[PDB]
RNA sequence: AGAGACCGAUAGCGCACAAGUAGAGUGAUCGAAAGAUGAAAAGCACUUUGAAAAGAGGGUUAAAUAGCACGUGAAAUUGUUGAAAGGGAAGCGCUUGUGACCAGACUUGCGCCCGGCGGAUCAUCCGGUGUUCUCACCGGUGCACUCCGCCGGGCUCAGGCCA
RNA sequence: CCGGGACCGAGGACCGCGCUCUGCAAGGAUGCUGGCGUAAUGGUCACCAGCGACCCGUCUUGAAACACGGACCAAGGAGUCAAGGUUUUGCGCGAGUGUUUGGGUGUAAAACCCGCACGCGUAAUGAAAGUGAACGUAGGUGAGAGCUUCGGCGCAUCAUCGA
RNA sequence: AGACUAAUCGAACCAUCUAGUAGCUGGUUACCGCCGAAGUUUCCCUCAGGAUAGCAGUGUCGACCUUCAGUUUUAUGAGGU
RNA sequence: GUCCCACCCAUACCCCGCCCUCAGGGUAGAAACGAUGCCCUGAGGAGUAGGCGGCCGUGGAGGUCAGUGACGAAGCCUAGG
């Protein structure tokens, strides 16, 4: 039971990684190649308003 | 900026979620993609300027995609369909692709996609009926 | 991971790489540092001269608080000014006032003075001081004090 | 039978990098192109620096530009296949105009403030595509703490693998005549 | 329909490189394993013995992974599977998946002659 | 009491079962093997041969190629039927022959001319809408030497195997 | 300078070197003709025939050995994990670097946030008391990629004399 | 008689320390591609074992450095078979 | 014993085809390319102990094929491809 279950990341590398992945999720084509339907969303980023 | 079509293809140039791999041939099941195969010519998810066919009812669909509205997918997309004779067809396919300089490299797969739809909505002639040469005596019995 | 490994190369392979005339047996040669003077001189003689005897004389009860006196040389003094201050007096635009500076509150005790320091006097406190530091302090138009 | 020596050998030198980053490889491509284009020898030099590892690319600081910028160099484009670091010790910086592989922050923030200007590799490209009026310069290769201990031996003086520093470790039987000998 | 023009294809080999001493033992699988002993008589390549693969013994690459008709096999296992065919029907072939209900073959099949394409496992 | 990138009946605790059981030893102590019919017993009534165990018919079931020696049912080893070889081992590599068995390929395709049949509306221009701003689509006009489809006849070209 | 035989036909618009120059044997085969369109060519298996062929694993200078293990089949069966070192590859920040001992918070063993100390590095040398890194544009000489106003400037690194 | 002490005696039987240690014998599980050895030097209660140098592979970097060589020629030394 | 013609066949030598390994070139005012691709040219291929590279299979986990299936999944047999 003391082999290693968890892993150490350094957090700037962290919040690296998480900042590539939301600059990602603002291209409409790299939407497509993994597996979303967005043929019928007007725009990217999709914005709503505070009607929620 | 920090995103092209230059950028886009090196992200996707090793799994996306169009492709289909096995042993002799890589293919890809893209909608913006004439002869489906893997390529950065033919992966038209990734480039600005790409084109498009699929049958329709009576004649093929065409659609092509503006770049000003490269982040608006739902009016993205300029649709036509050409339904009238074969040699129109044709003709407006390849200006659509080598007249104003939108993607010339592809005139000549997009008039070939266009000849094989066609093709393929005619009717089927019956097929002859299969002979034996081993069996036959088996049969003769 | 199990499956970056020469291990899963050797499959079907005898003796594993290890060779079939010498075998890799449990321990030939002792375990640990046994042999150090006898048939591990050898190596003991080419790295790690010096390993062997003694040198020096004891120290009962070895305090390390009672030691301790971190250095800064004089080449870093004016990184310890915050940098908005330290450009106003580099540019030339102070003229009429002095630094004073701490060096045990930023956590030294020792002042001692390697590289070369620009001509504008400044103030500073220290427990000890370097004869060369002293003298380029003052050149310069400061002066130290001691402080304890 | 032919009677040779050697048979089937290979290159030394590498002929891509071993890093998956994708700017890397858009960047890889585009001096690719140049070097095979041009007829520049600095070009070729750029393209073989960009495969190299990070040991093979040491830092250059502040210092060793401004050493280099003197004896009429003070208006060429110091370029730096590198990362470029502050100092803390030069206490006024020059203006000057340089391209790095990447600035650290404090780095890029004192170049700007003097009044000089900072560029890309790529953006070095577009203006300068052959090279004129440039400087190349390299960090020291050997400042590592790895290579004190290389090539270890008797009268050698290079630096032992120890746990620990004091009198009780590796100072008695080899290092001085009034224990045996000395090395 | 027929497949494009090619060169003539030359295979260089037929037989299958049998294992060593498979023919005597049932406990012997006949596929190859590489003798590693230090007497093998196989190994040392004596006059008379089986044979060993090389890469010596590789295809033409025009003529590679080609049935003699002159087309390469590829999987469908439904409908839009055999639509990716649709520029590719001088060199390439279809062939249905072995777990495929017999209604579905009947859609796969009629689909493919519209197209023009040949199946290889086509009667059933 | 709640869980898992754990194991899946030679694994996981020695034990998924009337397991610290049956059994061994004077004794301290040692210590196994063994899960699965079917949704439902609907677990085969009657007739016939046999001293009986059982067999043959006939029934139940979606299925008895599920009958309590019960899901699926591999190999070693054995019986019957069919094919073949054998003058002190057999097996194997290269290469012909004979006998048995068998996968492909081919069945036509494009084009030109002549005749018949049917349908439109081919080129041009006007209005509207898109778009890569010059290229298209829809509505109107067109209305027989234009355009599209089918059938009949002739001609050239390309097409499978061995020489 | 004339005869007679054998094996082979890679390549796929043009481009070149040339010649005996309406053209050609000059940077790689075309033209004409017959039979057959299926088990005829071809493939798999079994058997007879010619030539060839000692039982594998292992220790050993030397194994087919009168050297050891192996009657047969199925399932199990052997370089792992932790701490501490080291060289090399990839990544983040860079004179600094490290959130996770702890606190805040939560859709609750996840993810997100905080910063006082501390570790390694930024300075060495002596047994120790102790002392502690610029004569010079951070030096001179010989090589040195690259740049250059063509006079020169000279990275990394190597050899050498000094501070 | 080194005899007997439950088929066990030149020191009984049972559980645990215990997976006791072995420079010694046995085994150590798919394929293809490229390169390719040693039984020699010095030290060791060393002689069936180690460390150390050599022989081998892999990763590179400096210039693509007029750079080298199990060789011949010319001039010039040493040797006691 | 000596001399002279013709002839026989190695995985060696010469010419041709194909595989792989190594080396050297070309390819963007992109009618453009699994640029990790394609085109052109030359040489090489034995191997125990051992080193490195690339690939094939098995039990589980995240993502994706809007995958197959009682109109038959998995498993098993088969001198049929
Ligand atoms: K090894
Ligand atoms: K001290
Ligand atoms: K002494
Ligand atoms: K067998
Ligand atoms: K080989
Ligand atoms: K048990
Ligand atoms: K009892
Ligand atoms: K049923
Ligand atoms: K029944
Ligand atoms: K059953
Ligand atoms: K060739
Ligand atoms: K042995
Ligand atoms: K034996
Ligand atoms: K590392
Ligand atoms: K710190
Ligand atoms: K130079
Ligand atoms: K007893
Ligand atoms: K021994
Ligand atoms: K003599
Ligand atoms: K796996
Ligand atoms: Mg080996
Ligand atoms: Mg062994
Ligand atoms: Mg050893
Ligand atoms: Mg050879
Ligand atoms: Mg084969
Ligand atoms: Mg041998
Ligand atoms: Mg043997
Ligand atoms: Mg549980
Ligand atoms: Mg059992
Ligand atoms: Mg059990
Ligand atoms: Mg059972
Ligand atoms: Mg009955
Ligand atoms: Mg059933
Ligand atoms: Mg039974
Ligand atoms: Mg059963
Ligand atoms: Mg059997
Ligand atoms: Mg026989
Ligand atoms: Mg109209
Ligand atoms: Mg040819
Ligand atoms: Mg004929
Ligand atoms: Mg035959
Ligand atoms: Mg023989
Ligand atoms: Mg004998
Ligand atoms: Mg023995
Ligand atoms: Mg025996
Ligand atoms: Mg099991
Ligand atoms: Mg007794
Ligand atoms: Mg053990
Ligand atoms: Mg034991
Ligand atoms: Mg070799
Ligand atoms: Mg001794
Ligand atoms: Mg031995
Ligand atoms: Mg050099
Ligand atoms: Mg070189
Ligand atoms: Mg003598
Ligand atoms: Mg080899
Ligand atoms: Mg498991
Ligand atoms: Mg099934
Ligand atoms: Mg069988």
């Amino acid at each position: 039971i003391w082999r290693k279950w968890h892993v150490k990341i350094n957090q700037g590398q962290k919040r690296f990684a998480t900042a590539s992945a939301l600059a990602a999720s603002a291209v409409a084509p790299l939407l497509m190649a993994r597996g979303h339907q967005v043929s019928t969303v007007p725009e990217v980023p999709l914005v709503v308003d505070s009607a929620a | 900026s920090n995103v092209s079509a230059d950028l886009i293809w090196e992200v996707s140039r090793n799994y996306n979620s169009f492709l289909v791999k096995q042993r002799t041939g890589t293919f890809s099941r893209d909608a913006l993609n004439l002869t489906n195969q893997h390529s950065r010519k033919h992966a038209g998810f990734v480039n600005d300027k790409a084109l498009g066919i699929v049958p329709a009812e009576k004649g093929v669909k065409v659609i092509a995609k503006k770049v000003k509205a490269a982040n608006k997918p739902a009016s993205s997309l300029y649709t036509v369909t050409y339904k009238s004779t074969a040699r129109k067809a044709y003709k407006a396919i390849a200006s659509q692709a080598a007249k104003h300089g939108y993607r010339a490299d592809l005139r000549q797969a997009a008039v070939a996609r266009a000849s094989a739809i066609l093709r393929s909505q005619r009717p089927v002639k019956p097929e002859p009926p299969k002979k034996l040469r081993g069996a036959a005596a088996r049969r003769a019995a | 991971p199990t499956r970056f490994s020469k291990t899963r190369k050797h499959r079907g392979h005898v003796s594993a790489g290890k060779g079939r005339v010498g075998k890799h047996r449990k321990h030939p040669g002792g375990r640990g540092m046994a042999g150090g003077q006898h048939h591990h001189r050898t190596n003991l003689d080419k790295y790690h001269p010096g390993y062997f005897g003694k040198v020096g004389m004891r120290h009962f009860h070895l305090l390390r608080n009672h030691y301790w006196r971190p250095s800064i040389n004089i080449d870093k003094l004016w990184s310890l000014v915050p940098s908005d201050v330290r450009e106003q007096y580099l540019s030339g635009q102070k003229k009429d006032t002095a630094p004073v500076i701490d060096l045990l509150s930023h956590g030294y005790a020792k002042l001692l003075g390697k590289g070369r320091l620009p001509e504008i006097p400044v103030v500073v406190r220290a427990r000890y001081v370097s004869a060369e530091a002293e003298r380029k302090v003052k050149e310069a138009g400061g002066v130290v004090e001691l402080v304890a | 039978g032919i009677d040779l020596r050697w048979k089937h050998v290979r290159s030394s030198h590498r002929k891509a990098p071993k890093s998956d980053n994708v700017y890397l490889k858009l960047l890889v491509k585009l001096y690719r192109f140049l070097a095979r284009r041009t007829e520049a020898p600095f070009n070729k030099v750029v393209l073989r620096r960009l495969f190299m590892s990070r040991i093979n690319r040491p830092p250059v600081s502040l210092s060793r530009i401004a050493r280099n910028l003197k004896n009429g160099n003070e208006k060429k484009t110091v370029v730096v296949v590198a990362t470029v670091t502050d100092d803390n010790r030069l206490l006024q910086v020059p203006k000057m105009e340089v391209a790095a592989l990447r600035f650290t922050a404090k780095a890029r923030a004192r170049i700007e403030a003097a009044g000089g200007r900072t560029l890309t590799l790529d953006q070095l490209a577009l203006e300068k595509p052959t090279g004129a009026n440039t400087l190349l310069l390299r960090g020291p290769k050997n400042a590592r703490e790895a290579v004190k201990h290389f090539g270890f031996g008797p009268h050698k003086h290079k630096k032992p693998y120890v746990r620990s520093k004091g009198r009780k470790f590796e100072r008695a039987r080899g290092r001085r005549r009034s224990r045996g000998f000395k090395v | 329909v027929a497949a494009k023009k090619h060169v003539p294809i030359v295979k260089k080999r037929t037989k299958r490189f049998m294992r060593h001493q498979s023919d005597r033992f049932k406990c012997l699988d006949s596929a190859w394993r590489k003798p590693k002993g230090i007497d093998n008589r196989v190994r040392r390549r004596f006059k008379g013995n089986l044979a060993m693969p090389s890469i010596g013994y590789g295809s033409n690459k025009k003529t590679k992974h080609m049935m003699p008709s002159g087309h390469k096999a590829f999987l469908v296992h439904n409908v839009k599977d055999v639509e990716l065919l649709l520029m590719h029907n001088r060199t390439y072939a279809a062939e249905i998946a072995h777990n495929v209900s017999s209604r579905k073959r009947i859609d796969i099949i009629t689909r493919a002659k519209q197209l023009g394409v040949k199946v290889t496992n086509a009667k059933a």
